[PDB]
Formats: C-alpha cells, structure tokens, sequence
C-alpha cells in the first residue's frame, strides 16, 4: 500500500 | 540536540521560492510530491525507518500543506495564493460551497500569521513539529520522534526571544496556533472525502492515494 | 497582568476534591453545571460581557470536560474515573463500540499526563487557555479574549521552570497536548451527535442544550 | 437560546 509515498521517500 | 533552525529554514527556502475546489485539489496533489522532498531535508526525519516516515507523513500531510498555502497567502487581501500560482479569492470559495471553511483558514491561519508577522524560521519550525507528531499511530517508536519534537521546539524557542527580544510571549503564541491548525485540517479532509465520494471534482493519483485507509 | 495561578489552581479545588456511555453522558451533564462555576471561579471571565461567557463555554466545554476527567484519572489502571465515582474501564468502553476514541484518550491525554506527572496547577492553567479561545465564533471582541489567554499562558510558563527549573521543555510540552485535545474534543462531539440521533443512550437537559445549534 | 448556560451564569 501507499506506492507512490514509498517509492519517492525511497529514492 | 542537532536541529539547527538554519536547516529548517533551507528546507522551505528550497521547496519553495473554473471550479475553485478543482484548482485547490490539483494543486494538493502538486504540492505533495514538494512535501516529500521537503520533510527528506528536515534533520533526522530520513534517518527514520522508512515505515515511520510514511505514517508521519500521511498523518500530517494536510494540516503541512494548510500551514504553507495560509503562510504563503499573508500578503493576498481576501484569499490564497495556490502553489499553482493561481489565487482563490473568499467569494469564489464560498460561491463553490466552501465557504465556511475558507473563512477559517483565513480567520485563524492566514490574519494571524500577518498579524504577529510569523517569518519563515517560524514557519518551518511549526510545519517540522507537525511532522514530528508522536502520537500518529503505527509509529514502531513513538519516542523517538517525540524526542526530535523537543528538538524542534527547543530550537524554535531559542530563535524567538533572540531574534524577538521584545516578545517574550511570542513562542507560545506560535504554538497556540497548533490547535486551530488541527482543527482545520481534519474539516479540510472531511470535505475532499465527500469531493471523493460525490464523484465530481478531479483527484490526482497522489492525493487520492492519501485518501486511503487507515 | 493580574492572572495568578493561584486563583486558578483554587478553581480547580473548589469545583473537584451497565451501558458505559449511558454512564458518560450522565456525567458529562453533571460536571457541565460545574464547569459554570469553575469558568466563574478563572479570573477575569465574569466580566466579560454575559454573551461572550456562553460563547466561550459553549466553545469549550467538551475539551474542557475532557481534560478535567483525563487528568482525574492519571492513577486509574486501563480507564478513567468519572465525576458520578464510577470507573469505566477501556474493556467496557470497547464491548460498548467507543474503543477507539477511548484509546486515544488513555493514549494521548491520560497516559502523558501521567508521564509527565502534570500538576493541578497546570492542569487549570491549560484549561483557562482553552476557555479563553480567541478562536471562539461570535465573539463580541476577539482581542480581549486573545488578551486574557496571553496572560494564562505567561503564568503558567512563570510558574513552570519556578517549580520545574531541571525541565526547561515542560512549558511547550505542555501547550502540546493541546492538539490532541482538540481533535479528541471533536470525535468526542460526532459521536454524542450520533447518540443523539440514535434516540438510544439517555441525554440530559444540559447536555442536550450543548449539542444545539449552532 | 441556551436558556439553562445563561441562567447558571446569571446566578
Ligand atoms: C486538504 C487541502 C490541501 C490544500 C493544498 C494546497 C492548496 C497546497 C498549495 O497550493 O500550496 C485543503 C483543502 C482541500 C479541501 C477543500 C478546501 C477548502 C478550503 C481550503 C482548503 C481546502
Ligand atoms: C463529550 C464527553 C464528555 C465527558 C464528560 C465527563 C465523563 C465528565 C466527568 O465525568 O468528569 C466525552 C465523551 C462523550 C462521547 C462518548 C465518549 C467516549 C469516550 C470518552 C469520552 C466520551
């Protein structure tokens, strides 16, 4: 859940 | 212990230099994508599991965003200035049926920052002890972010005083703004849960993942 | 000026030395006609104009209820002790369908209070901030208010780092808590309206004069 | 309005 808030405080 | 106002102030320094509803949604969903970068620039947050980052964020996401646009706006007469660069004007919110809660944005956010002229450092301080909100559920060690929270407000404290000698109530009057802050916010979501459900009103991707459960 | 903590912490002494929820509404009216003659006891309010006082009152009284029993039942296990000397603990209140929001008053307010070891003397100093809520619709002058909180929290922070020198932080720390008390204060409302509605869960004169609009 | 507040209050 929440793929886009994980992917960008990823990079 | 190391959270220099200095950095707080370079986080918002560097992330930011026809249906009035529609435009503040779209530019919702813009400004998060900002919110990320910003709150990677806030001392220790990154440092943070990246499980904690996300609860912290998705907890404080609209009252972060309430307190930049209302900030931003101190100089617009009757309205806000979107990140957009668009400007909603109160009569155009309230012929969109939002009236009431545009009113307390600028009634108790955007005339009190004018007021007291709450200045950048300020800003950033407050929008960093929103984001440190220790009781957001979830949080794998609530002390641990209850302790960058004393930090935060620790070094706020020391700006104010300093920098506004002749206002020694001037730190409490900034935190006393936390709980109008609050208190928006969670009107401010109740709204774009109804935008959401009626089906009308455009919902970007980012903003619409933030309307998730929990 | 002329805001002793003394007047305010003998506010505090003077008014206080099977459905659970049935149990919390009727204790809730009871402590509203107390809340009357506690905001009477807070120094300045009775002179403000008759009209203001309902504001405010009206404004408040659910947070200022919740901070009162909160506190009131530090000692207490997993629950709280309400004004009527009946416990109703957090099992009770989650078989009753207000687990949720029972929690979050043990977690956020009861637990920190407790942690802290928040005095009575601050206790009252924050529940005259609430009352005096600038904030507060209607109003006939705002700034009076906005005045008269000034002058709580400029004696609460004085009477902290006196008593509390070791906790430089305290002051803050305590204004803090004033977030989750507006947003407890606030799901607290929603469901006494829900209750309400239901027909079930028996509500009082004063009570149900509190849940009027606006 | 609120007939029971400003009562208790008067008093
Ligand atoms: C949740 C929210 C986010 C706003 C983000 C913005 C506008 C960011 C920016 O432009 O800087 C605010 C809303 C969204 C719900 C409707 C509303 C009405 C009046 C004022 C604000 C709002
Ligand atoms: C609005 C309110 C008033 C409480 C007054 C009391 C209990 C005063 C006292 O006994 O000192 C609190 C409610 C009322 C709505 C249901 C509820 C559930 C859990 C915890 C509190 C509450």
């Amino acid at each position: 859940k929440h793929k886009i808030l994980h992917r960008l405080l990823q990079d | 212990e190391d959270m220099p106002v200095e950095r707080i102030l370079e986080a918002e320094l560097a992330v930011e230099p026809n249906d009035p509803v529609t435009n503040i949604c779209q530019a919702a969903d813009k400004q998060l994508f900002t919110l990320v970068e910003w709150a990677k620039r806030i001392p220790h947050f990154s440092e943070l599991p990246l499980d904690d980052q996300v609860i912290l964020l998705r907890a404080g996401w609209n009252e972060l965003l309430i307190a930049s646009f209302s900030h931003r706006s101190i100089a617009v007469k009757d309205g806000i200035l979107l990140a957009t660069g668009l400007h909603v004007h109160r009569n155009s919110a309230h012929s969109a049926g939002v009236g009431a809660i545009f009113d307390r944005v600028l009634t108790e956010l955007v005339s009190k920052m004018r007021d007291m002229q709450m200045d950048k450092t300020e800003l950033g301080c407050l929008r960093a002890i929103v984001l440190f909100n220790p009781d957001s559920k979830g949080l794998s060690n609530p002390a641990e972010v209850e302790a960058l929270r004393e930090k935060v407000y620790a070094s706020l404290e020391a700006y104010c005083k300093h920098k506004y000698p002749e206002q020694p109530g001037r730190f409490a009057k900034l935190l006393l703004r936390l709980p109008a802050l609050r208190s928006i916010g969670l009107k401010c979501l109740e709204h774009l849960f109804f935008f959401k459900l009626i089906g009308d009103t455009p919902i970007d991707t980012f903003l619409m993942e933030m309307l998730e459960a929990p």
